[PDB]
């Protein structure tokens, strides 16, 4: 089924522009949306007219208009007609509800079957932040549970307050969220967007080049999250590609996949609830893979209730990329997330109990009241789904003791 | 193109440098048809009109006639 | 006798195929049997053999195109790509799980 | 048609000396190069000179109705006759 990729903030905007290159590229689509001399299938992610362009299905929204000009500038391609321009960024977003809404509902009427939603949005953005927290509120109200939707968002390198925020409604309305930190981005690259583009263009490699197996959204998210609580997910990315000194066999990309220091997030021991490698070549031998399979699933620790299980897609290289070397992606579900999480909720007690900056948000007595239930929601939403990544790695976690 | 199982054959493996009866003789972009491949055409092309599903003779009752009844009411 | 059926076989099937009516347009020189008690017997009817398997050869893979039509089994059996039937299971679930 | 027979009866009985004395392959040659010759002609005259294609056009733009304009403006001026 098709996908809408909804970009909220300067920083989403930015990520969205180099995935939408980069994807543009893999299908060879010119800048003007011109095709280049089909057994690929950018029709999920681009909309065919009769005169043969591609436009993308994104959908910007940004509270200046620098970022989406210069955006719309690098890609002509771009229709403006989808373009739109804490708390106080979350109480404006319900002023413009209904337009966001119709809009939304354009892209949905466009296509002829939604499978999900995209959306590439930073979590510290600030009042980008707060629209994209109440976008995700609209589009879950109007549209139910039958779409799922898939949220790039990226976390943190008065923060602590707007972190929370949005983690509160990051939680209570994603299907599957992916965690990136600017920490790990930059700590790979020793710009980093290029990163996040390519992480989010192969995870989808499965849809728009079509092989045996993986055909749909449905079957590469159900792998990674066996209950909707624990929804984050870890992405790791092998560097060592393009020079002379790559991955001698995909064997060895395996192996070295899951060195704790190419995770895109900052990671001690750590146990994993699910896998899913991807391998991106011309050809592919499988008796490689398969040893590597065997000692990939002996070498890793899962949690006990976990069937553990390792699948290795095996995705086709773009016949518009001339016969580069391998290159993998690896998307797992770690209990490392109770790390970060803890350190966001330090944060947030430290600079909760000393009243450093509440007085941009709170205005009176009734704001006053608000923002104290509010928060006081946001940190037991946080400190629940700890609870539970913490529960999980026990061994009691089925039982009713 | 009446795209055929003999058209798909591509002769063209045999040498067959020599073309017949001349360069003289036009391609005319349209399907050269036999008289009866003419008169089958038409025929089948207003078969298919006339016994469409709609308009069969096939409540034990046809469509038509339902039809018919509908327009006696607006006569009427 | 097997070499001598099928050689006799693949040449009628090139003639019905391609609609020649002898192989006068390939001009190819050929030598006849001229005995039952010749010593060559064995080594004429393998040279018309593999003749044989040649022609029908060379009709199969360039003319009819048969690597493609391995393909186009591969895809439409074997689900090679997988797009098309998703959809089709996608478009008819509540349909082919009835009784 | 004289032209026609002027031509191929220079091929059966000058380069030849009848149908009978004529090899099979060239013989099947020869109705083949006159088969395209008859049908390419039939098609020039049929589909050109005639307008095979723009006749069924007619035909189905006054039988099925479709300029109704012209239709209306017969039952308006003969709603009395």
């Amino acid at each position: 089924g098709e996908t809408i990729t909804l970009q909220v903030g300067q920083c989403g905007n930015q990520v969205g522009l180099q995935y939408w290159q980069q994807l543009a590229t893999e299908h060879g689509i010119q800048s003007d949306g011109s095709s280049t001399p089909r057994n690929d299938h950018p029709e999920l992610f681009f909309t065919l007219s009769d005169s043969n362009t591609y436009t993308p299905r994104s959908i910007l929204i940004d509270m200046e208009p620098s970022v989406i000009a210069k955006s719309t500038s690098a890609l002509p391609m771009f229709n403006p007609r989808n373009v739109h321009l804490w708390i106080n960024g979350y109480k404006y977003g319900t002023e413009e509800e209904e337009t966001l809404l119709n809009l939304i509902d354009r892209e949905v009427d466009k296509c002829d079957n939604l499978s999900n939603f995209q959306l590439f949005h930073s979590v510290a953005g600030g009042t980008g932040s707060g629209v994209g927290s109440k976008m995700l509120e609209v589009i879950s109200d109007r549209y139910g549970h039958k779409k799922l939707l898939n949220t790039f968002s990226i976390f943190p390198s008065v923060q602590p307050y707007n972190t929370i925020l949005t983690l509160k409604r990051l939680i209570d309305y994603s299907d599957a969220t992916f965690v990136f930190h600017n920490d790990s981005l930059n700590r790979i690259e020793n710009g980093a967007n290029k990163l996040i583009a390519l992480v989010s263009a192969s995870v989808s490699n499965p849809l728009r080049f079509p092989g045996y197996m993986y055909s749909s959204m449905e079957s590469i998210v159900s792998n990674l999250i066996p209950t909707p609580d624990l929804k984050f997910l870890t992405s790791s990315i092998a560097p060592f590609s393009t020079q002379k000194h790559n991955y001698l066999n995909e064997y060895d990309m395996l192996l070295e996949l899951s060195n704790d220091r190419y995770k895109t997030n900052r990671v001690g021991d750590t146990s994993y609830i699910s896998m899913l490698n991807y391998l991106i070549g011309d050809n592919l031998d499988q008796r490689e893979i398969r040893k590597g399979i065997l000692k990939s699933q002996q070498r890793i620790s899962f949690v006990p209730w976990v069937a553990r299980s390792v699948l290795v897609v095996h995705g086709k290289k773009s016949p518009y990329l001339k016969n580069t070397n391998l290159e993998g992606i690896q998307v797992t579900n770690n209990t490392s997330m109770i790390d970060v999480f803890t350190k966001i909720l330090k944060q947030f007690d430290l600079l909760i109990k000393r009243k450093a900056y509440l007085n941009r948000y709170y205005s009176s007595v009734e704001e006053e009241n608000e923002v104290m239930e509010m928060f006081n929601e946001s940190r037991e939403s946080v400190k629940s789904i700890i609870d539970e990544y913490k529960a999980c790695k026990e061994i009691t976690y089925l039982d009713d003791d | 193109n009446k795209n055929d199982q003999d058209l798909l054959l591509n002769k063209s493996f045999m040498n067959l440098s020599e073309i017949d009866p001349n360069n003289d003789l036009p391609k005319f972009n349209v399907n050269l048809l036999t008289i009866d491949e003419l008169v089958e055409l038409h025929g089948t092309y207003i078969d298919s009109i006339i016994n469409s599903s709609l308009l069969n003779e096939k409540t034990n009752i046809s469509y038509i006639d339902q039809i018919f009844n509908i327009l006696q009411t607006i006569f009427n | 006798q097997s070499k001598i059926l099928n050689t006799g076989k693949y040449l009628n099937i090139f003639k019905r195929c391609t609609g020649l009516h002898n192989f006068e347009s390939l001009k190819e020189k050929l030598t006849t049997i001229t005995s039952l008690a010749a010593p060559d017997l064995e080594l004429k009817i393998d040279e018309f053999y593999h003749r044989a398997n040649k022609m029908l050869m060379k009709l199969l893979f360039d003319g009819y195109n048969f690597p493609s039509v391995v393909n186009i089994f591969q895809r439409l059996f074997l689900f090679a790509d997988s797009f098309q039937i998703d959809n089709f299971i996608d478009s008819t679930f509540s349909e082919l799980k009835r009784g | 048609v004289n032209q026609y027979n002027v031509k191929y009866s220079a091929i059966l009985f000058n380069n030849h000396q009848g149908l009978a004395s004529m090899t099979t392959n060239e013989m099947i040659k020869l109705i083949d190069s006159q088969y395209n010759e008859i049908l390419t002609f039939l098609t020039q005259i049929i589909q050109g000179n005639n307008k095979l294609f723009t006749h069924v056009y007619n035909f189905k733009r006054f039988y099925f109705m479709e300029t109704n304009d012209f239709i209306d403006a017969i039952m308006v001026k003969g709603k009395d006759v």
